[PDB]
């Protein structure tokens, strides 16, 4: 009865802090975005950083990114191979193309912002989340008696 | 390790690539992409035995592992390198920390495992049954490294607890409870599973009304 | 002598006395209370509960948080050891905290 | 019977606002 | 208290006390007054004799 055409092993989604959004023969996978946070927001004018990998399964691509929270820059060669990856963002744990963002708009953790992802031949909008990685609890400011 | 690496890529091609992708993007209503899980999660998954699996049904259990410590550490530095994630903690030789896992209080890990884990798992860890054909296993099998590696990236239907929400000092309180809780005596005698009422019940009806019946039957009289 | 009065109010919050089943820990006493979702984490003597941030808890958690107000706290003395102990007895008190994947 | 005021919706609904907290006891 | 504070021919009850355990403010310092508040040989009566 488990094991029919609707399994319930077959459909879970990755655990990784991250979407998996697709677009024109191109898979783009652990899509978020690095902001070390200190307040309630992450002030405009600092810079952060997107990080993601991108694969398709066969000869080439070209990609551009856009948004609304500022404006996004890139650095690298910024093509994907025959039966390779383009890999973009080294998040924590990893032992060269990078993404910047300008953040026009304050953005905090817990939200969801658009952003557009171009290729040559495809294009979608995502509605990344914010992931923080092996960074360990900040400390809270201890209570008194009341 | 360059050397290290490539070992464990050939070891996935011949094993992984046919549920996972080559490019560990994940084949569509076979399984989930592996980018971002990191090397935990492949340490969890294949030193227990889950991975890799037979079929698809409603929980894949665990048997007996198929690769041992070498090939599981090249299969997990291989997964690492493709997205980064959790590492298993090691110790002060390179090897798999598993004694310096074990918490000093084991009352603040009793009462933290009672708030958290006790609602799928048992009071003391045996199983629990959940939603439909699915349920949480017996923690008694799993040394220290599995125990610690479980929380930290959420199996299935299992969460997950990140290290902000419990951090490396109570989860290894947590452990020190598990570890205890399954090598600990009965006290008052055989411990009946451990479920409480029903094994206690049966035992009741089984022994103590069929030894009373037959000593009532050979004092009495028959027709 | 056992006979009372279940409707009867008893509970003063931001808008008079009411009754107990009309209530929790997380009604507001005054009008712009603050009211945060604490966490059980040590032991009693060591400040039970403590704040939290939406970075704690990622997707496919889930928590279980208590009200906490400033007005309380740590549970040193013997006047914040029986108000923390009022949150973690109360009936209708716990809450879950979920993160849904994006 | 179905319990009234137990139904679905079709708004959209706004991210909500800073909490800025009223001082002291009125 | 202090030789002072008692009139000649006068009496007081006094109890044992130390420095590690004043202020019954927290809860470990309740319970210790509450234990030397309770003890069956603590109270002492502390006269003054008219000289
Ligand atoms: C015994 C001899 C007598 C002969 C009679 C019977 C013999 C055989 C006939 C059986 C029919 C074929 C079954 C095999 C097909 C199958 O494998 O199925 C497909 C898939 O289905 C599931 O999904 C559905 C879709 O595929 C998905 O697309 C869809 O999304 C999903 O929808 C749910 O889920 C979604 C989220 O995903 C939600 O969006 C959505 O809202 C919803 O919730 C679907 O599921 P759902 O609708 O639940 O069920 C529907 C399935 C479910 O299968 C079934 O046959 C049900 C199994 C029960 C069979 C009936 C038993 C009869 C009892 C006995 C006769 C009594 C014993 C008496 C003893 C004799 C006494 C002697 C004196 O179709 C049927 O009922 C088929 C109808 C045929 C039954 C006819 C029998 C009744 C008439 C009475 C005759 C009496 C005889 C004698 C009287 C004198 C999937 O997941 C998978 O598992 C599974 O792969
Ligand atoms: C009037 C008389 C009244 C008195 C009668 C009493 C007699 C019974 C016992 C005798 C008394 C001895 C006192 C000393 C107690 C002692 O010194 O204590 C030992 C320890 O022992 C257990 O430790 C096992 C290991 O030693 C540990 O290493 C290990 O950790 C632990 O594992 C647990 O914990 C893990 C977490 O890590 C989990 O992973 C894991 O799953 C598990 O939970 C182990 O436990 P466990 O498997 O229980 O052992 C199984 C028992 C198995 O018992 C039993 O015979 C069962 C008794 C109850 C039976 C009643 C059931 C009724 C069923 C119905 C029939 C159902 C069907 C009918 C309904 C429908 C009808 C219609 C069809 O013996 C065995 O091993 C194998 C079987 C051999 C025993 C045979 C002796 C008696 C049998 C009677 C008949 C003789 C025939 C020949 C047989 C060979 C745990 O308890 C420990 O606390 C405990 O410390
Ligand atoms: C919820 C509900 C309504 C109940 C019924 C559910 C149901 C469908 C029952 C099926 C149970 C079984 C046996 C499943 C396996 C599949 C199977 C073989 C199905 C039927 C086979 C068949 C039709 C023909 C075979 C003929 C035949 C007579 C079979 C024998 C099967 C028997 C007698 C098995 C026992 C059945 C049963 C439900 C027993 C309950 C016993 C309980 C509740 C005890 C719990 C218990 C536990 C859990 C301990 O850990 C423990 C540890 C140490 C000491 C004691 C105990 C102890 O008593
Ligand atoms: C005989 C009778 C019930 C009279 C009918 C009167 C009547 C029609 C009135 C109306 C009342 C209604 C509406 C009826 C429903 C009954 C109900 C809902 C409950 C009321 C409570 C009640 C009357 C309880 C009495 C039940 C009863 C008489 C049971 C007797 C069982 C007997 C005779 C067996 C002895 C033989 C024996 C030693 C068996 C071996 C061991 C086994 C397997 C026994 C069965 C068994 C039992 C009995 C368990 O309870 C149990 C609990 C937990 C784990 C396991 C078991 C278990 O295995
Ligand atoms: C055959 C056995 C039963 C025979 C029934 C015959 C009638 C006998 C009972 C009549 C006694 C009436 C007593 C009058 C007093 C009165 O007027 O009560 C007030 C509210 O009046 C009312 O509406 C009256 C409503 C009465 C109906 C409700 C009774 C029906 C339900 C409740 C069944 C009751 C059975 C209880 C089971 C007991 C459990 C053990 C099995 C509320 O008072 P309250 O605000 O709580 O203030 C006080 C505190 O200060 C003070 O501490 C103390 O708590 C009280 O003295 C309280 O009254
Ligand atoms: C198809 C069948 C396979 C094969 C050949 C392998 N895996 Fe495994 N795997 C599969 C599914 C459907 C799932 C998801 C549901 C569940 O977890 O049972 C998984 C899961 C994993 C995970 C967990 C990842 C997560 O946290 O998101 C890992 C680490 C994993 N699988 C590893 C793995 C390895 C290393 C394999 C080669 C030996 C392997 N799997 C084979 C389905 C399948
Ligand atoms: C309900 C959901 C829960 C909760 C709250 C916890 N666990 Fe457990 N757990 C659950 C399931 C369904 C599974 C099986 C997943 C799989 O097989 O892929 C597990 C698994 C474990 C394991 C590994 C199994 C083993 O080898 O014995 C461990 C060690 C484990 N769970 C422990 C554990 C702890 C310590 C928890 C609270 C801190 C906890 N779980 C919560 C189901 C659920
Ligand atoms: C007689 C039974 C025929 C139907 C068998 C289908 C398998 C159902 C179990 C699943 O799993
Ligand atoms: C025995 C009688 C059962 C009657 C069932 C009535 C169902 C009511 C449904 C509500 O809604």
């Amino acid at each position: 009865c488990s094991a029919g055409q609707i399994s319930q092993t077959t459909t879970q989604e990755p655990a990784v802090n991250g979407v998996n959004a697709q677009a024109g023969q191109v898979s783009l996978r652990n899509v978020h975005l690095r902001a070390p946070q200190q307040t309630d927001y992450v002030e405009p004018g600092t810079t952060v950083e997107l990080l993601f990998v991108a694969a398709n399964d066969s000869s080439n691509k070209l990609k551009s990114i856009t948004s609304d929270v500022g404006e996004v820059t890139l650095t690298g060669d910024s093509t994907v191979p025959a039966d390779g990856v383009l890999i973009v963002g080294e998040p924590d744990g990893q032992i060269a193309v990078t993404a910047e963002v300008e953040l026009t708009k304050p953005i905090t953790n817990g939200l969801l912002y658009d952003f557009t992802f171009t290729f040559e031949d495809g294009e979608t909008t995502v509605a990344v989340p914010i992931s923080a990685g092996e960074q360990p609890r900040r400390p809270v400011p201890p209570a008194g008696p009341g | 390790q360059s050397a290290l690496l490539r070992t464990g890529k050939q070891l996935f091609e011949t094993s992984c690539v046919s549920c996972h992708g080559a490019n560990l993007q994940g084949v569509p209503d076979r399984g989930p992409s592996l980018i971002g899980t990191g090397e935990a999660a492949v340490y969890f998954q294949v030193s227990t035995g889950r991975m890799p699996a037979m079929r698809g049904e409603a929980q894949a259990p665990s048997k007996p592992p198929h690769f041992d410590e070498s090939q599981i550490d090249a299969l997990g530095a291989y997964v690492q390198a493709n997205g980064g994630g959790p590492t298993v903690p090691r110790d002060d030789h390179g090897a798999v920390a598993q004694e310096s896992l074990i918490g000093g209080d084991v009352a603040r890990g009793g009462d933290l495992f009672r708030l958290n884990c006790a609602s799928c798992h048992n009071f003391t860890g045996k199983g629990g049954a959940l939603s439909s054909g699915k349920y949480a296993p017996d923690l008694g099998d799993a040394n220290p490294a599995q125990i610690y590696t479980a929380m930290l990236t959420g199996p299935q239907n299992m969460p997950k607890f990140s290290d902000r929400q419990l951090t490396p000092d109570e989860k290894r309180d947590i452990v020190a409870y598990v570890r205890e809780s399954a090598e600990t005596p009965s006290y008052g005698g055989y411990g009946l599973g451990g479920f409480g009422p029903a094994p206690e019940g049966m035992a009741m009806w089984i022994i103590g009304m069929v030894a009373a019946i037959g000593v009532a039957m050979w004092i009495g009289s028959r027709a | 002598g056992l006979i009372k009065n279940p409707w009867k109010p008893v509970v003063p919050t931001a808008e008079g006395k009411k009754a107990v089943l009309w209530t929790s820990g997380w009604t507001p006493r005054f009008k712009g209370e603050t009211i945060y979702l604490a966490r059980a984490t040590g032991r009693p003597g060591e400040s039970p509960f403590v704040k939290m941030r939406p970075e704690d808890i990622d997707a496919g958690g889930m928590e279980t948080v208590f009200p906490w107000r400033e007005s309380d706290g740590d549970g040193t003395t013997v006047e914040s050891e029986h108000k923390l102990t009022e949150i973690a007895m109360g009936v209708r008190n716990p809450v879950m905290l979920i993160r849904i994947k994006p | 019977c179905s319990p009234p005021g137990e139904t679905a919706s079709s708004e959209p609904g706004t991210t909500p606002a800073i909490w800025t907290g009223s001082p002291s006891p009125a």
